[PDB]
């Protein structure tokens, strides 16, 4: 009873928000709580921040 | 209360530099670099590519015969393309490249105001015989980091639909890092020297970059300043 | 490439010897940018008359 069937496929690119989940192989888990300007990461004696 | 002045000023590699301020008074090396190095770090003019449209593409998720290189991994080699421009603000390239071989950035046509700081660089792999490509990117100046997502709200109508936008990275600036240590004025016990060894993506010039630094600093205290 | 110039906000102060300061708007980091500069003056090196030695 169906006359017509158009699929529509969309492709989204998602970028990394405060709010998803991170996590390492050893069980540790975590939420990003805010993307931290490079400006106020802290860094090393060469130079090369975190 | 001595004023600085830069003294050392050599550039050894087309990216890396270094730059350095002897005239400090006791504990400005701090004060002075850490400031100098946020401002360096967000705000410098840059220039990046924004929209690039490739002639037989409509969307970055596709291929092309005779290219092996997703149309997506091009536009990523499209935004670690350095470039400069002077005169103008908006500028669009022209690329058209055919032939079996890797096509380096040098293939793009040269426009009356443009320059590229390492055409070593490389924007896809050709593997046909016959293959050919054909596109305009747009390139402009900004400040910062501006991801397309943003960039949809002001809208310009952008009519054909193989416009692909690309995140703009206006980011002169890749590192910095700065010492201090005291090295003796003429009459001075001791006073620190600040060295800020830094590496630039080849576009700007490290001595625009302080001037524009300091510009970009004091202009945040014009809330209490006449001249000086 | 112009810029975000900041004008005084508010002033307020509890006596004489203390005050508060409101600055806005201001550009990302450049809070902290004049806030660590004006701090590391005002803490280290500023020009007053002070009491040395005493016998």
């Amino acid at each position: 009873g169906v006359l017509k069937i158009v699929k529509v496929y969309l492709a989204v690119k998602r970028r990394i928000q405060p709010g998803d989940k991170m996590a390492g192989r050893h069980g540790n888990k975590g939420v990003i709580s805010k993307i931290n300007p490079i400006e106020d990461m802290p860094y090393d004696e060469n130079g090369t921040p975190v | 209360f001595l004023k600085p002045r830069l003294v050392d000023i050599e550039q050894v590699s087309s990216t890396h530099a270094k730059v350095t301020l002897e005239p400090l008074e006791r504990g400005f090396g701090h004060t002075l670099g850490n400031a100098l190095r946020r401002i360096l770090l967000s705000s410098m003019p840059g220039c990046a590519v924004t929209e690039v449209e490739i002639d037989g593409v409509l969307h970055e998720y596709s291929t092309k015969e005779g290219v092996q290189e997703d149309i997506l991994e091009i536009l990523l080699n499209l935004k670690g393309l350095a470039v400069r421009v002077q005169g103008k603000d908006e500028v669009i390239l022209t690329l058209n490249k055919s032939g079996i071989g890797p096509v380096t950035a040098a293939d793009i046509t040269h426009d009356g105001d443009v320059e590229i700081v390492k055409p070593q660089h490389v924007i896809c792999h050709l593997t046909d015989e016959n293959a050919s490509i054909s596109m305009r990117i747009k390139v402009q100046r900004g400040r910062g980091y501006v991801p397309a997502s943003t960039r949809i709200h002001s809208e310009e109508d952008e009519r054909p639909i193989g416009r692909l936008l690309v995140d703009a990275c206006y980011s002169p600036v890749e590192r910095i890092a700065y010492n201090v240590e005291a090295a003796r004025v003429e009459q001075r016990t001791d006073l620190d020297k600040l060295v800020i060894e830094m590496e630039t993506n080849g576009t700007i010039d490290p001595e625009e970059a302080i001037r524009r630094a300091a510009t970009i600093l004091a202009e945040q205290l014009e809330a209490f300043v006449d001249l000086e | 490439t112009e810029f975000l110039k900041p004008r005084l906000v508010d002033i307020e102060q509890v006596s004489s010897t203390h005050a508060k300061v409101t600055l806005e708007p201001l550009e990302r980091g450049f809070g902290h940018t004049l806030g660590n500069a004006l701090r590391r003056i005002l803490l280290s090196s500023m020009p007053g008359c002070a009491v040395t030695e005493v016998e």
